[PDB]
RNA sequence: GAUGUCGGCUCAUCACAUCCUGGGGCUGAAGUAGGUCCCAAGGGUAUGGCUGUUCGCCAUUUAAAGUGGUACGCGAGCUGGGUUUAGAACGUCGUGAGACAGUUCGGUCCCUAUCUGCCGUGGGCGCUGGAGAACUGAGGGGGGCUGCUCCUAGUACGAGAGGACCGGAGUGGACGCAUCACUGGUGUUCGGGUUGUCAUGCCAAUGGCACUGCCCGGUAGCUAAAUGCGGAAGAGAUAAGUGCUGAAAGCAUCUAAGCACGAAACUUGCCCCGAGAUGAGUUCUCCCUGACCCUUUAAGGGUCCUGAAGGAACGUUGAAGACGACGACGUUGAUAGGCCGGGUGUGUAAGCGCAGCGAUGCGUUGAGCUAACCGGUACUAAUGAACCGUGAGGCUUAACCUU
RNA sequence: AAUUCCUUGUCGGGUAAGUUCCGACCUGCACGAAUGGCGUAAUGAUGGCCAGGCUGUCUCCACCCGAGACUCAGUGAAAUU
RNA sequence: CACAGGUGGUCAGGUAGAGAAUACCAAGGCGCUUGAGAGAACUCGGGUGAAGGAACUAGGCAAAAUGGUGCCGUAACUUC
RNA sequence: AGGACCGAACCGACUAAUGUUGAAAAAUUAGCGGAUGACUUGUGGCUGGGGGUGAAAGGCCAAUCAAACCGGGAGAUAGCU
């Protein structure tokens, strides 16, 4: 079914009465307001566009304000779309709370991974480090060979090399839903999720099931 | 390590297409002193936002 | 008028004559376990002792430790033990200088990347008025491994010994992604102990230097050994193979018409990129509703007025970052620093008093100090402006306003 | 064997496993007595081998401190073609 | 070359120290003739490291480690 | 007493890294050897090219050595590019 947009508050632990410590990531899921409903007739597919949080009225551009005004909802920090599974009906301006995850038991969490910047092959691709001694000359962490001889006189596409690492969309699948606190708009999921504290997270019911 | 052919003057100009300098869009004017200055920088006479910062 | 070699290291990529896993026929296939052939290249496919070795033998693992191509892949990527200079010996040959594809000890491995290629990241213009967002998904990548235990069941099978198919459950190895709550590492920006010496007039107390002087701890961050998750199920069309009905050929026949099954391969399903997809797409929202002149009179040029949406620039900056970029904020403000409170770390500061001849001990006192952390706070800096971007957006045709 | 081609000779020692090493054997391809033979304490930046200690050499790399690399201003090369 | 090289003699303070070693200083002399930022890969020179401890490798290369004075004690072998 | 021992100056150059269009046409850094002697060093002198000198490597003889350098024979010769 549809998902929700939340914020990564941080990580903590839940102590069970049986003596087990569950590592949980706290996700703040405020009410998600439906800003637009897309249908086959007009958009060619079924989905709902939602917003969450609050944004400075001084920093909301007029094109954005008009979009929010049409839906009759307060502006949020962004817009996200969720596809509808042929059985979901929503109306513009509807508020979706964290109670939607009451009986899900497993969710998929998507976020932007921490940015590692320009990373070497050792860190990025787990390349094996060459000898630190035994005559090695300025080639301790270098990639090594990157191809074959004249026959393929070129480096193949997709070759694992150094470059930007992290700061990209990442999804972690099948995370247990430890707790759903509707009063505090909190969602506790066992384990870690991508992104740093305060980053946006997209939570959907597990697709693998 | 070194070129096999001499690059052309056309190639040299193509590489330098990104070397052009950018001029300051505009200069701020002090409200009281009235002289031009870089934005968020003090004027040549020691003024800033019409406060007459140290000018010794 | 130079295409550097054996082996090792790093990094690979393809073939299938398949080592493992998967699907099958036959069996001198009871079962378990095998033999042989067919299909199958998705993924996976040991560490050590000896030796320069590849190889090989050996030790011990594994579901398996596949065979080959790639300048016997890979030295403008590393190595230099071997081959293959000059030194020096042994055996051997020669009268001798010397020699051996015999041995033995020793013996300089350069290159700042122009182009192609590849990994990343921007600028320009385009997409036909401009602008801010959210998308569709043509297409392209990633991923695809598997053990053991238990139940079914000591059942089928078998004289016994032994011991399943099918199906289900749990828990691991290797690998991959993310993360820092826990366990830890680091923590020359925090605290303390301590040696030598110099200095602050001296005592006391501190600071400099000696690898952070040497050390003991340790915040945030980063991080693995730490802890979460992943490989799938399902669907479509099939390979080998198994069939149903059924003639040619009164029979038979899986095939010729027709119909049904069938694998980690194929197309999907999962994850990521993605409209420069010039075939430049879709949706929502926002902004601009002047006056004249010239003429070679048209998608023409020029002047005056106008300058929107928005953008950029500058500033404060970020768990974003080589630089660009990207994100937050700029007084109608918590963006950064400072400040306040707290936490954390270190471990009872200084001063004074007491006890002691003294080194020290004790009280004040879990004191003082405390980075990047948490919660707050306009004290400082984020200035009014200026700048870019315009003024309703071509032609043809069709249906509607004027079904 | 600094000498042995066959050859990683055979046996023993050391190791879970030893083409090296050590001790014997003698079938010395092709040792041998001043181009010396065999021993030899001490000595050696000498060759080979085995242990204790020690460790980032390695399993398997992580973090940190500095100098470059990166950006800005000034100066301003080279091989090659 | 205003070049991390080479170049004989003389002078020889303080504290610690066996010392002309070494550390910190006196007299005296210098900061080495591009700077300013940033805090990526990678290279160079260093610091620390969980568990293991030569499994690395041609080879313990490199690194780590040992390190002073006094007393006790000290094997095979030996040319004593 | 000692071509004795440890270890600075001094004289050497065993290992590694760096550098290799270097700071340097052989050095730097961390270790390393000798360090009263067959030691080291200043100044001056002598030995000359088929010659010198050589604790012997074909080493050294002005960054040149299986026959130095400079000038000359000389436009050696080149069935080769």
């Amino acid at each position: 079914m549809i998902g929700l947009v939340g914020k990564k508050v941080g990580m903590t632990r839940i102590f069970t009465e049986d003596g087990v410590s569950i590592p949980v990531t706290v996700i703040e899921v405020e009410a998600n307001r439906v800003t637009q409903v897309k249908d086959l007739a007009n958009d060619g597919y079924r989905a709902i566009q939602v917003t969450t949080g609050a944004k400075k009225a001084n920093r909301v551009t007029k094109p954005e304000a008009g979009h929010f005004a049409k839906a009759g909802v307060e502006a949020g920090r962004g817009l996200w779309e969720f596809r509808l599974a042929e059985g979901e009906e929503f109306t513009v301006g509807q508020s979706i709370s964290v109670e939607l995850f009451a009986d899900v038991k497993k969710v998929d969490v998507t976020g932007t991974s921490k940015g590692k910047g320009f990373a070497g092959t050792v860190k990025r691709w787990n390349f094996r480090t060459q000898d630190a001694t035994h005559g090695n000359s300025l080639s301790h962490r270098v990639p090594g060979s990157i191809g074959q001889n004249q026959t393929p006189g070129k480096v193949f596409k997709g070759k694992k090399m150094a470059g930007q690492m992290g700061n990209e969309r990442v999804t972690v699948q099948s995370l247990d839903v430890v707790r759903v606190d509707a009063e505090r708009n909190l969602l506790l999921v066992k384990g870690a999720v991508p992104g740093a504290t305060g980053s946006d997270l997209i939570v959907k019911p597990a697709v693998k099931a | 390590a070194v070129q096999q052919n001499k690059p052309t003057r056309s190639k040299r100009g193509m590489r330098r297409s990104h070397d052009a300098l950018t001029a300051v869009t505009s200069l701020s004017v002090d409200k009281t002193s009235g002289e031009k200055h870089l934005r968020h920088h003090i004027t040549a006479d020691g003024y800033y936002r019409g406060r007459k910062v140290i000018a010794k």
